[PDB]
This record gives structure tokens, C-alpha cells and sequence, in this order.
């Protein structure tokens, strides 16, 4: 059984068996988390585990609304979005509950990545090494991270499609396959339909395919024709125009031998580049660079049409930077396998020139080093192929140096190598005991909100929570995962971190002006607010919001709820940072002192996660070797009852220490954050009953209503 | 790590 030769085998039957085994491996591998999570009630809702990224609830809301057949005007529902649409088709065709489909789609579709990897390896007569590469590439750390069970997001096909395009380019270079003329464009369309941001990669790949053609195939018409077709597929033409051109020119080339003259096809390239140009061409690319590579604040380019806002880029986890070791493990689950993968990729390049067309994806992945961990994904399968090639190279070496190795022993060696190098990825899965976006309890609080509020009502929350809130509660939000620039975030930041009088003025005004902006398209909503109430600057207007005698000339068109969950506590200073910024200025206003930490236990002088020693006295802290006096120790025994004990310490001091008995947690904050709407209305349950009605009072979250 | 959520 093991004595036979697998390396030389590239048959369709063997390749199908390998694809099936690798695909079952990919699925099986992301089934471990489901087995783990299933024993915890905290992760369920509606008899099924819950989704596992914040962004999944956007497409989940969209799917739900497609199934119901409508949404509200200007809830920003992803109705008609690609992933919502595929979810709706599968839901109508299959017998599983909505939550199960939405849970398992990534587990199915992300595993398709196994197909192009080993078909590409097969085009080079290396199918078995392709199998190894597909094993590594399907579960490699960062790829797994964004495609595990419950990662109900657009990432699940975001490498599958470009890899299929690559395969298509390879078949054209090796067999001059005429079906590329059809599939190359079609795939680009599918890619653009599934993930519009793909524009940039497509533009790069097509672009390189052009330069490649000017070099290695400067005379083969099929390359120029497919380039023109692909440029059309990149454009904003309606789909019927695109498909008409693609199928038309395809038949004309496939069944005509007098074919298309070269002048005509250069004309087609010119018409094409003109069309893509009208379609905005290259502008989306420079915009994406502006946000990710150059990290500019004003990315929409509105100098004095907007105010100046804190930059969200340095605030998003996905976009956070990463050190070389973590970069390498993100791509290959290990430093060693990464080095060998890179060597392998070089060797593959200087043996198969066509793999040059893989350089954009590779480049995108490396761009993570400047642009954030998010991007390593794009280098995972290319590099996996590199690793495949390294192995082929190595054993090739071992024969070109006449090393006595049986077939059985070469095969045992291969199986052992693949297992040992795939180990770090499996270990990563085992340890990546990721949890749900929210807890069942929060989903229950938000679903009861659904039965209490109206579809046309708003809840002011932080943008992190916009998609789940709209999913579980079916209401409107001010900000969410895709509406979260500084200019967007400012209002929720203000509502949550200022005092209650101006926070409630801002909740009414911000919800009303957002709703108006659907009909009026303000480039800056705050700027419409300012230049409406006859104020001179942003600061002038905002300071006038502090007035208990504030006139409100905008009539009330809906209820406005405010959502205050316990889990916001640890990101409160970051939330606060947005409204801490003078819009006239861009300038920071106050310093914001905050942190939350857990005791390690107790003897005698408590230590906490963050190295902050709490005095035995409960009268001073010791941060970084410096002892700082406390103004007060607030001992909170009931977040819902608002039962707490305010111990005065030093009227001359300025920092507060809070103990959360119901969580065994400590908070260290300043006067400005202590008086914020969140800390008062959530932690201490002190709210102006003339301004808000308490709708939900729970230790894990509070919901208030304006009036 | 890979969340369109807030950190800090
Ligand atoms: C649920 C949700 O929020 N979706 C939104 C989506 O609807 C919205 O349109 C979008 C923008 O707001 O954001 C939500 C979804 P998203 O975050 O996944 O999209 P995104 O922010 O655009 O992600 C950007 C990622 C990309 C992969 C795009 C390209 C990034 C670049 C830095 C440009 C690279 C330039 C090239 C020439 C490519 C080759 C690389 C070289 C040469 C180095
Ligand atoms: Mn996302
Ligand atoms: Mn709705
Ligand atoms: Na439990």
C-alpha cells in the first residue's frame, strides 16, 4: 500500500481523491471548535451556537431581511449583499435552521481553497506536493482565524477566488487553454460581486498579467484578448453588457480561425481602458492606500467641509500592527516553515515563471507589516505552494545526489514531514478557544429590546455593537463596523462619555440629524448641526449643549435608546478618546487616565494584571514605581440596585478606585471619566430620571430611553 | 485579533 509511487501521479482520479481528502481535513479541522464551544451555554442562541465575528451580523441582518422580504428605509441593512444573498439561497434550499447555516458556511466555502492549490500544483506536475500545500494552507494560523466555524464573513471566499484566477492564468500559459478566455473574466466578475474591495487586487493582477504578456507572450493574440475582456470585467458596466462582450468575443475567437485582427484588439484595449477609466479606475486603489498604507485622517478629502476627528485606524483590532515573528506565524504557523516556504517560493519562481503572476497576493500579505494583521491572509496559500515546492526540491535533491531511499521510506519521510510541519497549525486551532461576539444573555437582552422598540427607532451604542444590535433588535444605529470614521463615531463617543445633560441633548440631535442626512447628504453631520444653530465653531456649539435650558428645534420622529453593556468598560478610554478631540482643532483636550484589572488574589497589598499595586490601606496606588494618592474608593456591591460605598480618602487627590464585587474587578479612573454617562448610569445606576427611562436593568447591560 | 472591533 505504501510501496507505490505517489509523486509522479497526476491523474484526474488521484487528484479528485486528494481534493476530497484535503477538503474533509479542512472541515474536520474546524469542527474541533464546535465540539469545544458546544459545552458552554454562554455561546448559544435559538438552540445553536452564535456567530464569531462582529462583521457577520451585518450579512446576517441582510439575510434575515431578504428571507422576510423587506427591510426598513435607511437601516443600513446588507439586503442584497453577496454573502447575504448566498445565505438566502442556501436557507431556502436546505433543511437546517438559519443559525446553523450562518454558523457553517465559512467551514464549507473557505475549505474550497484546497481545490485551486492542488490544481495549480498539478499544472506543474506536482499534485502530491499540492496535497501537502493544501493541508498547510487551509488551516494556517491567520487563514484559520478568519474562516473558522462562526466566522460568518466575506473572508471565506476572499482567497479562493483570486487563487482560481491564478490557476486560470497558469492554464493559459501552459496549454493556451481557450476556456481561460471565458473563466478569467467570469471569475473576476464573481470576485467583484462577492467582495467589491477586491477591485485593488484585480487591478494589480490584470496589470501584471499585461506586463507579463508584453514579455513572455508578446505575440499571442489570446493573451491580449483575455486582457481586454478582463479589463471590461473590472469596469462598472451592467452585468448584461459585460457578459455580452465576454461571451460574444469568446465565441468569435473559439470558432473563428481568421479570427480578430491585431489592430482591432488594440482598439479593444483602448475602448476598455477608457471604460474602466470612466468607472473611476485607480481611484479606489489610491483611496485604499490612503487609508491603510499612509494612514491619513481626512481620507475623504474634505478640507473645511468637515471638522477634524480622531483617527479610527489605530483603534481597530484587525488593523493593529504585528511583529516579524507573529507575521511569520500568521502566514505559516511557524518561523521555520515560513523560511522554508519563502525559499521554496523563490525556487518555484525561478523554475516556473508563470508563478510570477502570484506576486500581487504575496505582496498584499507582506503589506500587513505596514497595514495591519488583517492582510497576512493574502500570502497564506501562495506561501503554502512555496512550501510544497521546497519539499519537491528537497527530494529532487536527494535523487540528484543519488541518496538510497526506498519508495516506502521516501513516503514515510514525506508523511512525517507534512505531519510535523502541519503540527503548529493544529496546535493553534486547539488553543484558539475563541468565543462568541456576545453572550446568550446579551443576545436575550437585545431580543427583548426587539419586542419593546420599533423598527424605526435608534439605539446609540459604540460601533463595535452596531451590527449585532441591529441583528438581535432590528433597530437603527448611528455607527457600525462599516460606518465608524471619526466624523461618524463622534456622536456616540460624546453620548457615552460626557455628562448626562449634554449627552441626552446629543442623543436626540445626533439621531435626528443622521435621519435628516439620508435626505440631505451632509458631508459632515456635526457641521450641519453647528451651521444650523447659528454657532461659530464646533467648540461653541458643543459647549452650548451643556445648558439645561437648551432649545431643541428638531421635532421627535422616533424613540432613542442608549445601550450600555458591561463589556464596554475596558475599552472606555478608547471610546472616550473620540469626543476628547476638539473638532475645530484635531487637538486632544484632556489626558484620560483609565484601566481595569483583576486581583491576582490577596495575602496584603493587591497586585492586579497591569502591575498596579493596590495599597493595603486602600488609600494609594503604585503604578510603575510611583505611588499616587486616591481621592476615593468606591466599593460597588450591586450594579443593578445601585448599592455602593463611596469612601472619601483625600479631597486633595484626583484618581478614583472602583471595586466591582459582582465581577471581582478593579477600575482606576479620573474625575472626567467617573462623571461620564456610562460610569454613572451603568456602574452606579445614577441617572437623571427626567432625562432617561430605564428599560433594561441588568448586571451585564443597561438600556435607557430618552424623553 | 481579527475583529472589526475596538482595542486599547
Ligand atoms: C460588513 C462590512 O462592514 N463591510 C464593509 C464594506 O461593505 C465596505 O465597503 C468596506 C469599506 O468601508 O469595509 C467593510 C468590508 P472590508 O473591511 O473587508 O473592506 P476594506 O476596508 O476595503 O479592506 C481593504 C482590504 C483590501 C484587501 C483592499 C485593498 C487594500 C489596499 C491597502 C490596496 C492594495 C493595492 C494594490 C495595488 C493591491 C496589491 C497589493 C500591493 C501591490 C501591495
Ligand atoms: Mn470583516
Ligand atoms: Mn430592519
Ligand atoms: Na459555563
Amino acid at each position: 500500500e505504501l510501496q507505490q509511487n505517489f509523486t509522479d501521479n497526476n491523474s484526474i482520479k488521484y487528484t479528485a481523491i486528494l481534493i476530497l481528502i484535503a477538503f474533509a481535513f479542512s472541515v474536520l479541522a474546524r469542527l474541533y471548535w464546535v465540539a469545544w464551544a458546544s459545552e458552554f451555554y454562554e455561546f448559544f442562541f435559538n438552540d445553536q451556537l452564535m456567530i464569531t465575528t462582529n462583521d457577520g451580523y451585518a450579512f446576517a441582518e441582510g439575510a434575515r431581511d431578504m428571507i422576510a422580504g423587506f427591510h426598513q428605509p435607511n437601516d443600513l441593512s446588507y439586503f442584497g449583499s453577496s454573502l447575504s444573498t448566498l445565505t438566502y439561497w442556501l436557507y431556502s434550499i436546505l433543511p437546517f435552521s438559519f443559525e446553523s447555516i450562518i454558523l457553517y458556511m465559512s467551514t464549507f466555502f473557505a475549505s474550497l481553497i484546497v481545490v485551486p492549490i492542488i490544481l495549480i500544483a498539478r499544472e506543474y506536475k506536482l499534485t502530491t506536493y499540492g496535497f501537502i500545500a493544501a493541508l498547510l494552507g487551509s488551516i494556517a494560523n491567520s487563514y484559520y482565524n478568519r474562516t473558522m466555524s462562526g466566522y460568518y464573513d466575506t473572508d471565506m471566499l476572499v482567497l479562493v477566488l483570486p487563487m482560481l484566477i491564478l490557476l486560470t492564468f497558469i492554464r493559459l500559459t501552459i496549454n493556451k487553454d481557450i476556456f481561460t478566455l471565458l473563466l478569467s473574466p467570469v471569475f473576476i466578475m464573481i470576485y467583484l460581486w462577492w467582495y467589491p474591495s477586491s477591485y485593488s487586487l484585480n487591478f494589480a493582477m490584470i496589470g501584471l498579467f499585461g506586463l507579463y504578456t508584453l514579455v513572455f507572450h508578446r505575440k499571442e493574440k489570446i493573451f491580449y484578448l483575455t486582457i481586454a475582456l478582463m479589463i471590461i470585467a473590472l469596469s462598472m458596466l451592467a452585468w448584461q453588457y459585460k457578459l455580452a462582450l465576454i461571451v460574444l468575443l469568446f465565441a468569435i475567437f473559439a470558432f473563428k480561425e481568421e479570427k480578430i485582427n491585431f489592430y482591432m484588439i488594440w482598439a479593444l484595449i483602448f475602448i476598455s481602458i477608457l471604460i474602466l477609466h470612466l468607472s473611476g479606475g485607480l481611484d479606489p486603489v489610491l483611496y485604499q492606500l490612503k487609508f491603510y498604507v499612509f494612514k491619513a485622517s481626512d481620507v475623504q478629502n474634505l478640507k473645511d467641509a468637515a471638522f477634524m476627528y480622531f483617527n479610527v485606524n489605530e483603534t481597530i483590532m484587525e488593523v493593529n500592527t504585528i511583529d516579524p515573528e507573529v507575521f511569520m506565524q500568521r502566514i505559516s504557523s511557524s518561523v521555520l516553515v515560513f523560511i522554508l516556504s519563502f525559499i521554496g517560493f523563490i525556487l518555484l519562481l525561478k523554475d516556473h515563471k508563470s508563478m510570477l503572476l502570484a506576486l500581487p497576493m504575496l505582496a498584499l500579505g507582506f503589506m500587513a507589516l505596514r497595514a495591519g494583521l488583517r492582510f497576512t491572509i493574502y500570502a497564506v496559500p501562495v506561501m503554502a505552494l512555496g512550501f510544497g515546492y521546497f519539499l519537491y526540491a528537497f527530494f529532487n535533491f536527494l535523487e540528484k545526489k543519488q541518496i538510497k531511499l526506498s519508495l516506502r521510506n521516501k513516503n514515510i519521510l514525506l508523511i512525517l514531514i507534512a505531519f510535523f510541519s502541519i503540527s503548529p497549525a493544529l496546535m493553534h486551532i486547539y488553543y484558539y478557544k475563541s468565543s462568541t461576539v456576545f453572550t446568550s444573555y446579551e443576545a436575550s437582552i437585545l431580543n427583548d429590546l426587539k419586542n419593546k422598540a420599533q423598527r424605526e427607532d435608534y439605539v446609540v451604542a459604540w460601533w463595535d455593537y452596531g451590527y449585532p444590535i441591529r441583528y438581535y433588535s432590528d433597530v437603527k444605529t448611528l455607527i457600525d463596523g462599516g460606518k465608524h470614521l471619526g466624523k461618524d463615531n463622534f456622536f456616540s463617543s460624546f453620548v457615552l462619555s460626557k455628562e448626562q445633560i449634554p449627552a441626552a441633548n446629543m442623543a436626540r440631535l445626533s439621531v435626528e440629524y443622521t435621519e435628516k442626512s439620508f435626505k440631505e447628504n451632509y458631508p459632515d453631520v456635526l457641521k450641519a448641526m453647528v451651521k444650523d444653530y447659528q454657532k461659530t465653531s464646533a467648540k461653541d456649539f458643543l459647549e452650548s449643549l451643556n445648558d439645561p435650558n437648551f432649545k431643541i428645534d428638531t421635532p421627535k420622529t422616533r424613540d432613542v435608546y442608549i445601550y450600555m453593556p458591561y463589556r464596554m468598560l475596558r475599552i472606555m478610554p478608547v471610546v472616550a478618546q473620540f469626543a476628547n478631540t476638539n473638532p475645530d482643532n484635531g487637538e486632544q483636550e484632556k489626558s484620560l487616565f483609565f484601566s481595569q484589572a483583576n486581583p491576582l488574589d490577596q495575602d496584603g497589598s493587591i497586585t492586579l494584571d497591569n502591575g498596579v499595586e493596590i495599597s493595603n490601606d486602600y488609600r494609594s496606588l503604585k503604578i510603575e514605581g510611583n505611588s499616587i494618592p486616591l481621592k476615593a474608593f468606591v466599593d460597588i456591591e450591586s450594579i443593578t440596585n445601585g448599592k455602593f460605598y463611596y469612601n472619601e480618602i483625600d479631597s486633595k487627590a484626583q484618581i478614583y478606585l472602583l471595586y466591582l464585587r459582582e465581577y471581582k474587578s478593579y477600575v482606576i479612573l479620573d474625575e472626567s471619566l467617573y462623571n461620564s454617562s456610562y460610569i454613572q448610569m451603568f456602574l452606579l445606576n445614577q441617572y437623571d430620571q427626567d432625562l432617561f427611562e430605564q428599560i433594561t436593568n441588568d448586571t451585564r447591560a443597561k438600556i435607557y430611553r430618552l424623553k | 485579533g481579527d475583529q472589526n472591533a475596538t482595542f486599547g
